[PDB]
């Protein structure tokens, strides 16, 4: 007997040992993984004097460390909504969502102030896994509209010699990012514009939040430190799953409801 | 009524430095002031807007925190109404979710009859929200009124 | 627009000196605190100086060309101007000695921005230079010198306003470096997959020093190079050096570009404060080459 | 070599290089992601400062609700 | 006494998007209408393939007296405008991912 949460389109499983998404199906069945990792920031090395910041994005590690390994759940099954509260950390949680006849998983995150009292800049991301081969492709959409394919290492323009494995592979996303086998598609739609980018393949990520502690000789001459009420943040993150000939259809259609949202005004009476 | 400030302030937003969110704190913090500012015209233009389209005579308001479950009218009110707007071109079978009282709220469509809702809690906040659907039209609204059981 | 433009001598190589300032609209100051120029400690712009000066050093020489962009700060010097004013600049305007090159608001950030909010942003300053100037005070390409990266879709959405270039600074370092090597600074940006040619056709130019004038000619009040001096019988004379060092700066530019012509950034971060610094020994130094 | 130096504008350096009718090659890609320099890249304020990015990207369907009523309505 | 509004007499197919309903000015409104798919997204439902709309009566609110067409920024006449050329070696219809903008004078 599995945590399970279901609506008439979608059925989400969590791992008993873990309380963390395990699989995701259509009622095209999907052994998805997602859990919140975090960068160790980089201060600068005997490579190069450079160092994560405002613009800069420079991971002193390309291998991202669990901000916890299991989630403690809770479950809320109502008339109306069916959700599993997830508590990784004191600064990290999420709630993942099925409402009434909607197409995708809403996935809440709330990631609270980064502790950054052990002296280490964080830059924290939500990653996807799975085992669908994508062969290093991937797709981001372009401010929104047209999307353009990423491939992992490679550059269209010119031979690239990459210096960075994981910087120099994250691309803006404004409103989703994808990957697909070819045969089924795992969508992944934001609220704002995030960083991301497809790592291992099989995977996705996309960067919820980040503090560093020292700038990055760019010009600001701050370090992205003090946001004070934006310490704490909370985003949500729309999961679509169909085969690949049917996907687009759907992200496009609820990006749009995704924007365009409606309004709600309140009177007395 | 006036949508001019605020249109203006998304502009200036779109600057390099603003959204890309590589300027100065204080200057991040001025950016976030020319958004809340324009936002007030905006919501004095809806409200004439509104009342013009339905004829409604009371005075509306707005949730903005509803970001993290807070509205003072709709967690103290017996009474009210919710207006949803919907700017999409085609109609919206949306879900509400407002902060209330610990009590039982009915609610009723724009025809008057009884919608289905559901008072569902937060974890570990003990504090809860009203539910329901809200069939809206496109670039249209719907209104329905809520009133708390005795 | 292109009827008012100066005149080329074929057969030769061309340097257009385009004498410019990129005025954040907020980076490290406010906007009012840009355009007033208040707290000139955290950095000194005061964006409301640069416009009286330019007009007048554009008033001192009909040659004098200067292209500014960020409409917000503009929008806002405007009102403040006398309807005097108001007529003059329309007229330097009408004959292009005062041209608009992005035309939006702000310019834009390529990377997290919503093509539906850039575009509210862009209709926005094109429609105070529509309103204020009319077909003569349109943009006619666009100017991101400061952005990091760029998108296919902001080179859709300005082959759609209608642009007919678009000019950049920041690129990889190994692009870059390959498209020097490759003649390749310059071409045609097909920015859709699904609209049908020449409808997302931008044309782009990649710039040669970021934005900022080649290392020694830069005469604003923030800079320290030496300045132009003529007077023969003076020890300061650097006039015959000055000339020696630009024409090999100048060809060896152009062995860059495929085409007999190059231009040259005049201007960095909220320069011409005091736009003589900057006019006075670029006059010279038209002149002293060309001679 | 020879050298004609000039004031000018972006737009009439253009016009040059139209009037010059040449082939030129062509560019289907996006600029992403941007590197001044090895082990460098301007890719983090993809997702700099939450909040504010969230703030304004709300303000814009706001602000077009808030259209879409002006007009609906005719004062 | 109004419960429910909605501002078409028939709502947008699928495939396009209502990117911009404003007031321009005093009897004028600025329209843009955007086809939200790019070639090959038809998903199985020709929704990549063409529109086309009628905008006489697409709106109840209002009425559209006269119209003209203009530029993504609305700040040309699409028809009076061009732009260079470069060699590289009512009923709107509209294409993938085709926005047309227009200024219709209206009345309430
Ligand atoms: C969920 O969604 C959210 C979006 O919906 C999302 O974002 C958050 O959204 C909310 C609203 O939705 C945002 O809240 C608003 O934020 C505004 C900006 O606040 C900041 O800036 C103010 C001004 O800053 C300048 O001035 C200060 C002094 O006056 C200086 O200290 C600053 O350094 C800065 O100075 C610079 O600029 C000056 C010019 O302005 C210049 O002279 C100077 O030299 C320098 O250059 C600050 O006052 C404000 O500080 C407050 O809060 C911080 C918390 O961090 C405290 O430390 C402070 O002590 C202080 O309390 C911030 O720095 C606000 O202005 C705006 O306030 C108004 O509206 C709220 C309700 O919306 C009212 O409660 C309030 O009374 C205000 O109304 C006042 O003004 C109106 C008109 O504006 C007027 O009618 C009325 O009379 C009244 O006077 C509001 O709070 C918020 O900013 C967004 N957060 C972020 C991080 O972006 C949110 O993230 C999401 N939540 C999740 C997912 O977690
Ligand atoms: C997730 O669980 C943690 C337990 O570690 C909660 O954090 C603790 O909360 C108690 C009381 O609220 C505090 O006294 C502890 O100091 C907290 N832990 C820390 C910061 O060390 C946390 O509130 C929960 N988050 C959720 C479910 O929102
Ligand atoms: C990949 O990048 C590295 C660094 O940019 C290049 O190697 C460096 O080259 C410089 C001189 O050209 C040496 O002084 C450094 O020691 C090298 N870095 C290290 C530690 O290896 C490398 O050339 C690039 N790839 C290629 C061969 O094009
Ligand atoms: C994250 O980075 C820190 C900083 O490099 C790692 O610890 C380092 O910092 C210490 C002081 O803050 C130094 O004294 C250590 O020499 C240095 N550690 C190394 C790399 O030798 C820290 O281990 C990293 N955290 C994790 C667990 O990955
Ligand atoms: C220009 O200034 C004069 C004052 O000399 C003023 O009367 C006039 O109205 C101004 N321009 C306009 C609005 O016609
Ligand atoms: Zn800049």
């Amino acid at each position: 007997r599995d945590l399970v949460i279901q609506n008439e389109y979608l059925r989400a499983r969590f791992d008993p040992n873990t309380g963390l998404l395990m699989e995701l199906e259509n009622l095209l069945l999907l052994p998805v993984r997602q859990a919140f990792y975090w960068y160790n920031a980089s201060t600068g090395n005997n490579l190069s004097s450079q160092a994560s910041g405002a613009y800069i994005f420079r991971p002193n590690q390309n291998k991202p460390l669990f901000v916890s390994h299991w989630a403690q759940t809770h479950l809320v099954k109502a008339s109306l909504v069916q959700e599993v509260h997830q508590n990784f950390s004191a600064w990290c949680s999420q709630v993942v969502r099925l409402y009434p006849r909607q197409r995708h998983l809403e996935l809440e995150w709330t990631v609270g102030p980064i502790p950054v009292g052990d002296g280490w800049g964080k830059e924290v991301i939500s990653r996807f896994d799975t085992a669908l081969a994508t062969r290093g492709l991937f797709y981001t959409d372009s401010n929104g509209r047209e999307i353009l394919e990423r491939r992992r290492n490679y550059r269209p323009t010119w031979k690239l010699n990459q210096t960075e494995p994981v910087a120099g592979n994250y691309y803006p996303v404004n409103s989703r990012i994808y990957i697909t086998d070819g045969n089924m598609q795992l969508t992944v739609l934001t609220d704002r514009s995030q960083g991301g980018s497809s790592l291992r393949d099989g995977s996705l990520e996309l960067m919820v939040h980040r503090r560093l502690l020292k700038d990055d000789a760019r010009g600001v001459g701050e370090p992205l430190n003090k946001e004070g009420s934006g310490l704490w943040v909370r985003g949500r993150h729309l999961v679509l799953l169909d085969k690949k000939e049917t996907a687009a259809a759907r992200h496009r259609l609820q990006a749009e409801m995704e924007v365009l949202a409606p309004q709600v005004v309140l009177a007395q009476g | 009524g006036d949508s001019a400030p605020l249109n203006e302030a998304m502009a200036v937003l779109q600057h390099h430095d603003a959204v890309s969110g590589t300027s100065r704190q204080h200057v991040a913090n001025d950016y976030a002031r020319q958004l809340s500012e324009g936002w007030r015209p905006c919501e004095v233009l809806m409200s004439n807007a509104l009342a013009h389209l339905s004829g409604l005579k009371e005075d509306f308001a707005f949730c903005r925190k509803l970001n993290i479950s807070i509205c003072p009218l709709t967690q103290t009110a017996e009474r009210f109404q919710v207006i949803v707007y919907n700017p999409l071109g085609r109609k919206v079978d949306w879900m509400v979710r407002l902060p209330v009282s610990k009590h039982v709220y009915l609610v009723k469509d724009p025809g008057g009859k009884i919608v289905p809702s559901d008072v569902v809690t937060i974890p570990s906040s003990d504090s809860q929200e009203l539910l329901f659907s809200a069939l809206v039209p496109a670039v249209g609204f719907s209104i329905y009124s809520v009133s708390q059981m005795p | 627009g292109y009827k008012t433009c100066p005149k080329v001598k074929p057969d030769m190589l061309n340097v257009h000196l385009v004498p410019h300032t990129h005025d954040d609209v907020g980076w490290l100051k406010t906007v009012d605190q840009y355009f007033y120029g208040i707290y000139n400690n955290i950095q000194p712009a005061g964006v409301q100086y640069i416009l009286d000066s330019v007009i007048s050093s554009l008033l001192a020489n009909p040659t004098r060309r200067f292209i500014y962009v960020e409409i917000a700060f503009f929008s806002r010097w405007w009102r403040q101007q006398t309807n005097a004013t108001q007529k003059i600049v329309r007229e330097l305007v009408r004959q292009g000695r005062l041209e608009f090159a992005n035309g939006g608001w702000v310019m834009n950030d390529e990377a997290t921005t919503h093509y539906g909010a850039i575009i509210d942003q862009m209709t926005l300053g094109l429609r105070f230079l529509e309103e204020t100037f009319g077909s003569d005070g349109r943009p006619r390409v666009a100017w991101h010198i400061d952005p990091f990266g760029h998108s296919r879709e902001q080179a859709s959405l300005f082959a759609q306003m209608g642009f007919d270039g678009f000019f950049f600074g920041r690129l990889d370092y190994q692009d870059k470096k390959v498209r020097k090597k490759t003649l390749q600074m310059e071409q045609v940006w097909r920015a859709s997959t699904s609209l049908k040619p020449p409808t997302a056709d931008l044309f782009t130019s990649v710039l040669p020093n970021m934005y900022n004038p080649p290392e020694g000619l830069c005469w604003d009040m923030l800079c320290a190079d030496k300045p132009v001096v003529e007077d023969t019988r003076s020890p300061e004379y650097n006039a015959k050096e000055l000339v020696r060092y630009f024409l090999k700066l100048a060809t060896d530019q152009g062995k860059l570009y495929r085409t007999k012509h190059t231009v040259m950034t005049m201007g960095s971060d909220f320069q011409y404060e005091n736009a003589n610094t900057w006019f006075k020994n670029l006059d010279k130094l038209i002149q002293l080459v060309n001679a | 070599i020879r050298v004609n130096v000039l004031y000018s504008t972006p737009a009439c350096y253009l016009w040059e290089l139209n009037k010059a009718n040449l082939s030129w090659s062509v560019k289907k890609d996006d600029f992403f992601p941007y590197a001044d320099g090895p082990y460098m890249f301007w890719t983090g304020y993809f997702s700099s400062r939450p909040a504010l990015k969230r703030y304004e990207r709300l303000s814009y369907n706001f602000l077009q609700v808030c259209n879409q009523l002006e007009a609906l309505a005719g004062p | 006494p109004r419960t429910q509004f909605s501002g078409l007499r028939r709502e947008l197919p699928p495939s396009v998007r209502l990117l911009t309903l404003a007031r321009w000015g005093p009897e004028t409104l600025l329209l843009r209408l955007e086809h939200q798919f790019a070639v090959g997204e038809d998903s199985g439902r020709n929704l990549s393939s063409p529109v086309t709309l009628d905008l006489t009566n697409l709106f109840s609110a209002f009425t559209i007296t006269n119209l003209r067409e203009t530029t993504l920024a609305a700040n040309q006449l699409l028809a009076y405008a061009s732009r260079l050329q470069w060699t590289t070696d009512a009923t709107i219809t509209l294409q993938p991912m085709e926005i047309r903008t227009f200024l219709a004078s209206v009345q309430w």
